[PDB]
């Protein structure tokens, strides 16, 4: 089971509406496709858990939606510190809780 | 039906020895000349209230004691199979009409096994006081089947069990194949008796102090 | 609620590494740590995961025979040692933990470590 | 210890001298009655709950004790009337190469009520999403087998633990002498003085 993510860079303006999607190649069991972000060279941190739920301590403006294979990360308000590589998860299967390629939220 | 209970139902009450002694006891006894219920093959439901004098003429094989059966209460069950009497306090499911009857053994708290003893008449007394269940017995040869014979015999104690269970109902079980049998049931009452211990130490005779004014005298 | 990880280890292509990851502020319940290896300039990867209470480790397929991922509940730690430390192993190693809210546990690896620059020189 | 064997003992004389004076039982102390004083006192029902645990959590088999075995495997009540016998069993239970027959319940939703025997080996759910009895993330089989080795230390050796519980057909014994005739004796027969 491998996970492919969608557009490899989001090169568009700050302060607007962007959509992030993880097109899985095999159907994710029990909808466990948590969403992480990782600013380059530092520790990642969790935003969406159980493929839709907002994490504790994390504020608003993010949204995980859908289940199964069709999937969406919904970011509402691109602040300059949200121009970060964003990552999938498949820690649902068994082995290879495969991540994604990431993307580049770019100005 | 009903039958006279001429002098029967008297038993050694306190496990001691007396010789040539008239002794008065205050204990759950079968009253003299009471009417006992005669059952002739079926096996109905009988209240236990205070204790049982049971008599019979190897058809019957055991007894079931308890209050609220179909497994909601631990039930006393006594079965004499094949020169072996077995006593269990397992919360058995009652059959609609038991007689395979001892099936569904669950939650067994007490178990006990002993050896039985074989125109004969089988007298038993079952009583339950202070959390203890007592079985008294004697096998007496006879030559009549109409009514209980007007002789005298005293029942030796045979079994004590420390159960402490609430009883108000009892059943008899008799082995079913498919010759009817008959038995007699009386109840015990707290009456005063005067007992006559012989030179051997056997109870030879007794009188009931509340029967008639002569016996009270 | 913090996973303090050990410092960097500059190593050699014949040696083996020993990466520890202590959990500060709390003790290990049935918490299911995972381990993430990031070669710099590449994506995050998956090494293996320990059910910390049970010790049932399970490593990834390319790491199937040469990493043992052990845990110790007495010290509230969870270790990692990777064998043979090839030139394609220079990375940053992240110990990610699932937070357990006693009554239950969460479904997300929220509290992470800080990294371990395992250098293959 | 998850499927701890309980046997009811009744209708017999319980001779405890061969237990206390055996000089082989390493851990032995008694709650609610002194061990040398319970020999001449009579109970109704005696349960001998027996299991095998690692030597560290012998202290977990105690009333008013919190831990892993005392919460998920075998809990004694606070009003525990009876006592615990634990002796080393490295020479029998710890076989060469590891003994994995003995397992203990490690993951459970709630702590056990006292004298509860849990036999279910369902795949424990630790998170929100149920995972229908298959193994995976937040899906743990709750029985983790002990690793028992002769190489292991004293605290890791297996200890066969037998727990006695008490509540009137369960008791000790006595005598003293011969019978004495034609002399003034102040006898004691069954209690009658």
């Amino acid at each position: 089971i491998v996970l492919t993510q969608s557009p490899v860079t989001l090169s568009l303006s700050p302060g607007e509406r962007a959509t992030l999607s993880c097109r899985a190649s095999q159907s994710v069991r029990n909808s466990l496709l948590a969403w992480y972000q990782q600013k380059p060279g530092q520790a990642p941190r969790l935003l969406i858990y159980a493929a839709s739920s907002r994490a504790t301590g994390i504020p608003d403006r993010f949204s995980g939606s859908g289940s199964g294979t069709d999937f969406t990360l919904t970011i509402s308000r691109l602040e300059p510190e949200d121009f970060v590589v964003y990552y999938c998860q498949q820690h649902g299967s068994s082995p290879p809780w495969t991540f994604g390629q990431g993307t580049k939220v770019e100005f | 039906a009903y039958t006279n209970s001429f002098t029967r139902g008297v038993y050694y009450p306190d496990k001691v020895f007396r010789s040539s002694v008239l002794h008065s006891t205050q204990d759950l006894f079968l009253p003299f000349f009471s009417n006992v219920t005669w059952f002739h093959f079926d096996n109905p439901v009988l209240p236990f209230n205070d204790g049982v004098y049971f008599a019979s003429t190897n058809i019957i094989r055991g007894w079931i004691f308890g209050t609220t059966l179909d497994s909601k209460t631990q039930s006393l069950l006594i079965v004499n199979n094949a020169t072996n009497v077995v006593i269990k306090v397992c919360e058995f499911q009652f059959c609609n009409d038991p007689f395979g009857v001892y099936s569904s053994a669950n939650n067994c708290t007490f178990e006990y096994v002993s050896q039985p003893f074989l125109k004969n008449l089988r007298e038993f007394v079952f009583k339950n006081i202070d959390g203890y269940f007592k079985i008294y017995s004697k096998h007496t040869p006879i030559n009549l089947v109409r009514d209980l014979p007007q002789g005298f015999s005293a029942l030796e104690p045979l079994v004590d069990l420390p159960i402490g269970i609430n009883i108000t109902r009892f059943q008899t079980l008799l082995a079913l194949h498919r010759g009817a049998a008959a038995y007699y049931v009386g109840y015990l009452q707290p009456r005063t008796f005067l007992l006559k211990y012989n030179e051997n130490g056997t109870i030879t005779d007794a009188v009931d102090c509340a029967l008639d004014p002569l016996s009270e005298t | 609620m913090q996973l303090v990880q050990s410092g960097p280890e500059v190593k050699k292509p014949g040696t083996s590494v020993k990466v520890s990851c202590k959990a500060s502020g709390f003790t290990f319940t049935n918490s299911a740590m995972q381990w993430v290896r990031q070669a710099r300039g590449q994506r995050l990867e998956w090494v293996g995961w320990i059910v910390v209470a049970s010790g049932n480790a399970n490593s990834a397929r390319r790491f199937h025979d040469r990493v043992t991922i052990t845990s110790d509940m007495s010290t509230s730690t969870a270790y990692l040692e990777l064998s043979s430390l090839r030139s394609e192993d220079t990375a940053v190693y992240y110990c990610a933990l699932n937070h357990c809210s006693n009554t239950t546990c969460l479904d997300g690896f929220d509290i992470w470590g800080q990294g371990t620059m395992v250098s293959v020189s | 210890v998850y499927a701890w064997n309980r046997k009811r003992i009744s209708n017999c004389v319980a001779d405890y001298s061969v237990l206390y004076n055996s000089a082989s039982f390493s851990t032995f102390k008694c709650y609610g009655v002194s061990p040398t004083k319970l020999n001449d006192l009579c109970f109704t029902n005696v349960y001998a709950d027996s299991f095998v645990i690692r030597g560290d959590e012998v202290r977990q088999i105690a009333p008013g004790q919190t831990g892993k075995i005392a919460d998920y495997n075998y809990k004694l009540p606070d009003d525990f009337t009876g006592c615990v016998i634990a002796w080393n069993s490295n020479n029998l239970d710890s076989k060469v190469g590891g003994n994995y027959n003995y397992r203990y319940r490690l993951f459970r939703k709630s702590n056990l009520k006292p004298f509860e025997r849990d036999i279910s080996t369902e795949i424990y759910q630790a998170g929100s999403k149920p995972c229908n009895g298959v193994e995976g993330f937040n899906c743990y089989f709750p029985l983790q087998s002990y690793g028992f080795q002769p190489t292991n230390g004293v605290g890791y050796q297996p200890y066969r633990v037998v727990v006695l519980s008490f509540e009137a057909t369960v008791c000790g014994p006595k005598k003293s002498t011969n019978l004495v005739k034609n002399k003034c004796v102040n006898f004691n027969f069954n209690g009658l003085t």
